[PDB]
RNA sequence: AUUUGG
RNA sequence: AAAUCUUUC
C-alpha cells in the first residue's frame, strides 16, 4: 500500500498530486540512447507495429506570392476539440491525456517577415515560399449507455436520456 | 568568427556554460553583497517612488495553480529532530506532499483557506502551526545555476520551502494579472518580438535609446519594497507573512546558516519587482532588470536616472549602453522603425543529442530563422542537408540501427536526404512526420521519457484519463484502482494495445 | 446545512426530470420540496441514482457524511465532481456566475496580520545609500582592446606548444603506433591496470590552481570533428585507447589511492583525463619502438567533457559563414599577418571556443554586440567588460578569452565599424 | 559508466 | 597527476 506511504494521514489526494508522483542523468542522450540498445529496439518496434498505423496526410499545396516586408506578429488561432469530438477520441482508443492537451484552445505569435496580396497566414516555417494556411445546451455526456437512465423522448424537457439515433447520453437543459 | 559578421550576433551558436563547482562560493559572495547593500554603502535598497497608480485588486479571488505547486525541480524540506534543524534537499513535490500530510489538507487550497482563518499563531492546523509554518519558511538551500551564455562564472539560485513557494506561486499570479492590467506588453503569451516590436513603436518619439540593464537586482529588491508592492495591490496578510518570511531569511551552506535580511535571494518575485518599477512611473518598458526608454535632452536623462534610483533598479553602469539608430530588450535587437536587425542575432545551435531529436530542434530552429528574416530558404536547405550528414556521420553505427531500406534517414541506416521544403510541407515518407517541428514526439524523445520513468514501489500508474474528468478532482487507492481497471478494461474491448497516440496536426489534417 | 447555499441550489436543479415529470433533484432548503420525515445529508437528493449531492467552496470541506456526493467551485469558474454528470450539470447551470459567500479573497486579512506587521516593524531595515554619479561616453577604441590584450599577454605569456589544442592535426602515426605510444606512455607514468582498462592514481592533492598561459594556435584543425566524437565517446569508454578514422585517445578515469580497499569502478562523478597524440618536437615528447609523438593531457570534470562531446563543429562554421565578413590570415599568437599568416587558423579558434566550457567567448561576444550598437557608453565601466580573467580560470578558457579578444581587435583593425 | 559509436 | 576543497563506491 504506497498510496499509504506517499501521502500517509491523507485518504484522498488531488490527480495532480498523484500523477506529479507517478510521472536527471549526467549520462549524456547518446550513451543514455545507446544503453541495453534502447534506441535500436524501439525502432525496431517502430518499423514493424507502430509505423504501418500511422495515417498518411495529404501535402501543402496551397501557395501565393510574397514578398520582403516589415517584422510582424502573426496570430495563429488553432482552436481546442470540442466535448462531442474530444469523448468519440477518447472512447475510439487515443491517449486521453494528449485529447486533453488539445482540449485547450490554443494562440500562437509567431515573428514573420514577410507579406502577401490579400495578407494570409502563412504555414510554419513556409512563410518565405508562401504557403497560406487557408434553446437547450444540448450536452453529449457519453458516447454509451448508461445503465437504468431514461429512454430520450421526443420532446425530453430537461433530463438526461439516451439517443438512438446517435449512440449517446444527451443532457437538455431549460 | 562572431566578430566578423556583418550583422548582429551573440555568439549563441554553441551550448552555455557547464560547471561541477560547488555553489558555495557565488552563495556567499550574493549573501555578502546583500548585505552590503544593506548597509547602504554600494547601492540603494530603499523604494521612494509612488506606487499609487496601481489598481487595488483586494476583492479578487484567491487563485491558486497546482501546476506550478509540484515538479521535479529542488526545494528545501525542514525537520526538527530534537529542537535542532535540518535542511533536506528533495524535489518540489515530495516537499509539497510532505507539507500537505504534515497539515491534513487534501490540496493546497484548504492549506491556504486553514492558515488565513485561524485566529492564532499558535493554533494547531494538523502537526503544525502557523507560526511554525513561518518559522520553516524561511529556510533556504543553495545551488548552482549553469548552462547560461555569457556567464563563464555560474550563478546561485536558492530552493525555498514548499510553504514560501505555495505564498510566493499566490502572489505572483495575482502581481502577474495586475501587470498585465497595466499594459498590454505584459500579455502572458508575448514572444520577444512582439515585446521588441511593442517597445519600438513607445520609444519612436524621442532621439535616443536607454537599452539597460539594473545591477544587483536580486540582492537590492528588499522586503520593504515587496511589501509595498504587495500593499499597492491589496494582498492582504498573504503579503505580510510572504515579506515576514523574506526578512529573516536563512541560506544553508555547506553545513551552517546564514541570515540574509537584505533583498531577495533569486528570482522569484519578478512579477513584483517589475511592479514597482511600473508603479513608479510610466516611462520604460522592464522585464525585471532589463529594461528601455528613450530621451530627447540630458534633462530628460538625468529624471529617467533618479527615477531608476527611486525605484531601487540601480543602473548596470557596466553594459548600459545609449543607441539612436537600434533598440534591444529580451536579447532581441530592432531598428527604429520596428524591423528586425539584420544579421544572426539570438540564434542558437543544436547539440547533438539523438539521431532524430537533433533534426526536429534544427528543423524547429530554422523554421523560426526563416520565418524572420535572419536568413533566406536555400540557406536553411543547405543547412539542414549538412546537419543530416553530420547526424549520418554521428548515428550510422550498429549500435544505432540494424536496417538498411530507404525512405530512412541516412543516420539510421537509409539512404535518403529530406529537403527542408519536402518535410516542412508534408511531403516525405510518415516516418519523417515526427521530424516535422509540430508532428509527433521523436522515438528518441519516447525513449528517453520511457527511461526516466522506468529507473523500488511506486503506486499503480494513473495515466491516460478521461479528458472531462479535472485534475482537482479526489481520488483514493480504490478509486485509482477502479478508474485503471475501467480504462484497460475498455482498451481491450478495442482489442487494442495502450492507447494511440494523439497528434492535434495530422487529426486536423485527415479531418 | 448552510444557509448561503441556497440560492446555489436552487438554481443547480432548474427542472430536471427522472422519471417522466418528476423532478429529479431536490432541494433540502425547500419545504415544498424537501423530503419530510428524513434526516438531511446534502443540499440536495437524487432520486434517479438515489444520492445526497452538496456543494463546498474550493478547499472549504463541509460538515455531510462520506456518502454525499461533493460538487467543489473552484475560484476561476470550473466545477469538480466524482460524478460527471453532476459535474456537466453544474457547468451547463452555473454559467451566471453568482458569488458566494465565503470565498477567500486575496485581500484577506488574518487575525495574526497586526503582530507580523508589528515584527516586520522591529526587524532592521536597509539604509538609503548612495546616488550614482554617470558619465557618458564613447565607447572603447581599438587603442583599448590592444592594451586588453597586450595586459592579457604580459601578464600570463604563452606556452611554447599548442597542449591539447594541437591534437586537431594528424600525429602522422598509424593506428596500431597510436595504441603503442597510448599505451607505453600510460604504463610509463605508473597508470593502474586493472581489468585491461587503465586508472590513474592520486593520494595527495596540492590545493592551488595549475600554471595558466596562452596557447599558440596550431596550422589548422582538420579533425576537430574527429576529436570531439572522441571526447563524447569516452564519456563512459574510459580506461581503454578509443581509434578513430585519423586519431586516438585515451580517457583514463582519476581515481583516489585509498588503499588496499580503494575504488575499483568508476561513478558517476570521477573524472577523466584525455591523453592525446600530436606530431612530435615539444617538451612533452615520447618515443618508443622507433614511433615518435606528443603525448598531451587534459583533466576533464564529467559534465565538461559531456558538454564538450555535444558540439557541432561543421554546422556552427557552417552558420557562422553564411553572414561572415572577409577573415584575415593570422599568425601563431594571433597577430595580422597577411605575410605568412593562415586563415585556417580561424577554425583552430572555433575548435578551442568547443574545448572551453565555461564559454568564456559568448561574453565576449555578448560584450562586443553592446559595443556594435552603442553610441555612448558609461565612463571608465564599458571598458571593464572585457577584463574577464577573473571570471575564468584555466589555460583552455584563458587562451579562449585571449583569442576572443584577439578576434575582436581584429575586426576592430581590418573592418572599422 | 566499460557491455556497444571509426 | 590536473581546467586543483573537485576527481568521496
Ligand atoms: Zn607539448
Amino acid at each position: 500500500s504506497q498510496f499509504g506511504k506517499s501521502f500517509k494521514g491523507r485518504t484522498e489526494v488531488t490527480i495532480t498530486e498523484y500523477r506529479s508522483h507517478t510521472v536527471r542523468s549526467l549520462l549524456t542522450a547518446d550513451k543514455s540512447l545507446r544503453k541495453s540498445f534502447c534506441f535500436r529496439n524501439a525502432l525496431n518496434q517502430f518499423l514493424d507495429k507502430d509505423l504501418p498505423l500511422l495515417p498518411i496526410r495529404p501535402k501543402l499545396e496551397s501557395r501565393v506570392a510574397v514578398k520582403k516586408s516589415k517584422l510582424r506578429s502573426q496570430l495563429s488561432f488553432r482552436p481546442g476539440l470540442t466535448q462531442e469530438e474530444a469523448i468519440d477520441l477518447y472512447n475510439k482508443g487515443y491517449d486521453g491525456d494528449s485529447v486533453s492537451g488539445a482540449l485547450q484552445d490554443r494562440v500562437v505569435n509567431e515573428p514573420v517577415a514577410y507579406s502577401s496580396a490579400d495578407n494570409d497566414k502563412f504555414h510554419r516555417g513556409l512563410a518565405a515560399l508562401g504557403y497560406t494556411l487557408a434553446k437547450a445546451k444540448v450536452t453529449v455526456l457519453s458516447r454509451s449507455k448508461w445503465m437504468g437512465y431514461e429512454d430520450l423522448p421526443q420532446k425530453p424537457p430537461n433530463g438526461t436520456f439516451y439517443c438512438r439515433k446517435r449512440k449517446a447520453m444527451l443532457l437538455i437543459s431549460c | 568568427m562572431w566578430a566578423f559578421q556583418e550583422g548582429v550576433c551573440k555568439g549563441n551558436l554553441l551550448s552555455g556554460p557547464t560547471s561541477m563547482k560547488a555553489p558555495d562560493s557565488a552563495a556567499r559572495e550574493s549573501i555578502d553583497r546583500a548585505s552590503e547593500i544593506m548597509t547602504g554603502k554600494s547601492y540603494n535598497a530603499v523604494h521612494t517612488g509612488d506606487l499609487s497608480k496601481l489598481p487595488n485588486q483586494g476583492e479578487s479571488p484567491l487563485r491558486i495553480v497546482d501546476s506550478d505547486l509540484y515538479s521535479e525541480r529542488s526545494c528545501c524540506w525542514v525537520i526538527e529532530k530534537e529542537g535542532r534543524v535540518v535542511c533536506k534537499s528533495t524535489t518540489l513535490t515530495r516537499g509539497m506532499t510532505s507539507l500537505l500530510n504534515t497539515t491534513k489538507c487534501s490540496s493546497p487550497s484548504e492549506l491556504i483557506c486553514k492558515v488565513l482563518t485561524v485566529e492564532s499563531l499558535s493554533e494547531k492546523i494538523g502537526d503544525t502551526s502557523v507560526e511554525e509554518l513561518l518559522s520553516h519558511g524561511r529556510y533556504f538551500k543553495c545551488a548552482l545555476r549553469d548552462q547560461e551564455r555569457g556567464k563563464p562564472k555560474s550563478r546561485a539560485i536558492f530552493l525555498s520551502h514548499p510553504f514560501f513557494r505555495l505564498l510566493s506561486s499566490v502572489v505572483e499570479t495575482h502581481a502577474r494579472s495586475v501587470l498585465s492590467k497595466v499594459s498590454a506588453v505584459y500579455t502572458a503569451t508575448a514572444s520577444a518580438e512582439q515585446r521588441a516590436m511593442m517597445a519600438a513603436q513607445v520609444v519612436e518619439s524621442r532621439k535616443h535609446v536607454l537599452n539597460g540593464d539594473c545591477t544587483k537586482y536580486n540582492e537590492a529588491i528588499d522586503a520593504d519594497t515587496l511589501l509595498k508592492v504587495w500593499d499597492a495591490i491589496g494582498m492582504g496578510s498573504i503579503g505580510v507573512m510572504l515579506a515576514y518570511m523574506v526578512r529573516r531569511k536563512c541560506v544553508l551552506i555547506k553545513d551552517t546558516l546564514v541570515e540574509c535580511p537584505g533583498g531577495m535571494l533569486m528570482g522569484m518575485f519578478n512579477a513584483t519587482a517589475t511592479l514597482a518599477l511600473q508603479g513608479t512611473t510610466d516611462r520604460f518598458l522592464s522585464f525585471s532588470d532589463d529594461f528601455i526608454t528613450s530621451f530627447n535632452s540630458p534633462a530628460e536623462l538625468r529624471e529617467i536616472e533618479d527615477l531608476l534610483f527611486a525605484s531601487c533598479h540601480n543602473l548596470s553602469l557596466k553594459k548600459s549602453y545609449i543607441s539612436v539608430a537600434s533598440l534591444e530588450i529580451n536579447s532581441c535587437t530592432l531598428t527604429r522603425d520596428g524591423d528586425l536587425a539584420t544579421g544572426l542575432g539570438c540564434t542558437a545551435g543544436v547539440p547533438f543529442r539523438g539521431p532524430l531529436v537533433t533534426l526536429k530542434q534544427t528543423a524547429a530552429m530554422l523554421s523560426g530563422a526563416v520565418d524572420s528574416g535572419v536568413m533566406p530558404f536555400h540557406s536553411a536547405e543547405r543547412l539542414f542537408q549538412i546537419k543530416q550528414q553530420e547526424c549520418a556521420y554521428r548515428y550510422n553505427n550498429p549500435t544505432y540501427t540494424t536496417r538498411n531500406e530507404d525512405f530512412l534517414p541516412t543516420c539510421l541506416g537509409g539512404k535518403t536526404v529530406i529537403s527542408f521544403q519536402s518535410l516542412l510541407t508534408w511531403d516525405c515518407h510518415p516516418f519523417w512526420y515526427q521530424v516535422h517541428p509540430d508532428g509527433p514526439d521523436t522515438i528518441d524523445q519516447k525513449v528517453l521519457s520511457v527511461l526516466a520513468s522506468k529507473t523500488r514501489t511506486r503506486l499503480e500508474a494513473l495515466s491516460d484519463l478521461d479528458p472531462l474528468v479535472p485534475h482537482r478532482l479526489l481520488v483514493s487507492e480504490s478509486d485509482v484502482s477502479k478508474i485503471r481497471a475501467a480504462r484497460q478494461a475498455h482498451l481491450k474491448s478495442l482489442g487494442l494495445e495502450q492507447p494511440t497516440n494523439f497528434n492535434y496536426a495530422i487529426y486536423k489534417a485527415v479531418q | 446545512m448552510d444557509s448561503r447555499f441556497a440560492q446555489l441550489t436552487g438554481v443547480f436543479c432548474d427542472d430536471f426530470t427522472y422519471s417522466e415529470g418528476s423532478r429529479r433533484f431536490l432541494s433540502s432548503y425547500s419545504t415544498v420540496e424537501r423530503r419530510p420525515g428524513v434526516p438531511v445529508e446534502g443540499d440536495c437528493y437524487d432520486c434517479l441514482k438515489n444520492k445526497w449531492i452538496a456543494f463546498e467552496l474550493e478547499g472549504q470541506p463541509r460538515k455531510f457524511p462520506k456518502a454525499t456526493v461533493r460538487c467543489i467551485l473552484n475560484n476561476d469558474a470550473t466545477y469538480v465532481c466524482s460524478e460527471q454528470e453532476y459535474q456537466q450539470i453544474c457547468k451547463v447551470q452555473f454559467k451566471d456566475y453568482l458569488e458566494i459567500d465565503g470565498v477567500v479573497k486575496v485581500g484577506h486579512k488574518a487575525s495574526y496580520d497586526a503582530e507580523l506587521r508589528e515584527r516586520l516593524l522591529e526587524l532592521p531595515h536597509p539604509k538609503s545609500g548612495p546616488k550614482p554619479r554617470i558619465e557618458w561616453v564613447a565607447p572603447p577604441r581599438l587603442a583599448d582592446i590592444s592594451k586588453e590584450t597586450a595586459e592579457l599577454k604580459r601578464q600570463y605569456g604563452f606556452f611554447e606548444c599548442s597542449k591539447f589544442l594541437a591534437c586537431g592535426e594528424e600525429c602522422g602515426l598509424d593506428q596500431e603506433a597510436r595504441e603503442l605510444i597510448l599505451n607505453e606512455y600510460a604504463r610509463d607514468r605508473e597508470f593502474e591496470f586493472r581489468n585491461g582498462g587503465w586508472i590513474q592514481r592520486y593520494t595527495v592533492a596540492s590545493h592551488k590552481p595549475a600554471t595558466q598561459k596562452i596557447l599558440p594556435l596550431p596550422a589548422s584543425a582538420p579533425l576537430a570533428r574527429e576529436l570531439l566524437m572522441l571526447i563524447a565517446r569516452s564519456t563512459t569508454q574510459a580506461g581503454k585507447v578509443l581509434h578513430s578514422d585519423n586519431t586516438s585517445i585515451l580517457a583514463v578515469p582519476v581515481m583516489r589511492d585509498s588503499g588496499k580497499h580503494s575504488k575499483r569502478r568508476p561513478t558517476a562523478s570521477t573524472h577523466h583525463l584525455v591523453v592525446g597524440l600530436s606530431k612530435p618536437g615539444c617538451e612533452h615528447d615520447f618515443e618508443f619502438d622507433g614511433y615518435r609523438a606528443a603525448v598531451h593531457v587534459m583533466h576533464l570534470d564529467p559534465k565538461q567533457s559531456a558538454n564538450i562531446g555535444e558540439q557541432d563543429f561543421v554546422s556552427t562554421r557552417e552558420i557562422y559563414k553564411l553572414d561572415m565578413l572577409e577573415l584575415p590570415p593570422i599568425s601563431r599568437k594571433g597577430d595580422l599577418d597577411r605575410a605568412s599568416g593562415l586563415e585556417t587558423r580561424w577554425d583552430v579558434i572555433l575548435l578551442l571556443e568547443c574545448l572551453d566550457s565555461t564559454r568564456v567567448s559568448q561574453a565576449v561576444a555578448q560584450h562586443f554586440n553592446r559595443h556594435r550598437l552603442a553610441l555612448s557608453v558609461c565612463k571608465d565601466e564599458f571598458r571593464k567588460g572585457y577584463q574577464l580573467a577573473s571570471e575564468i580560470r584555466g589555460t583552455i578558457p584563458l587562451s579562449s578569452l585571449y583569442y576572443s579578444l584577439c578576434a575582436v581587435r581584429l575586426r576592430m583593425t581590418v573592418h572599422p565599424f
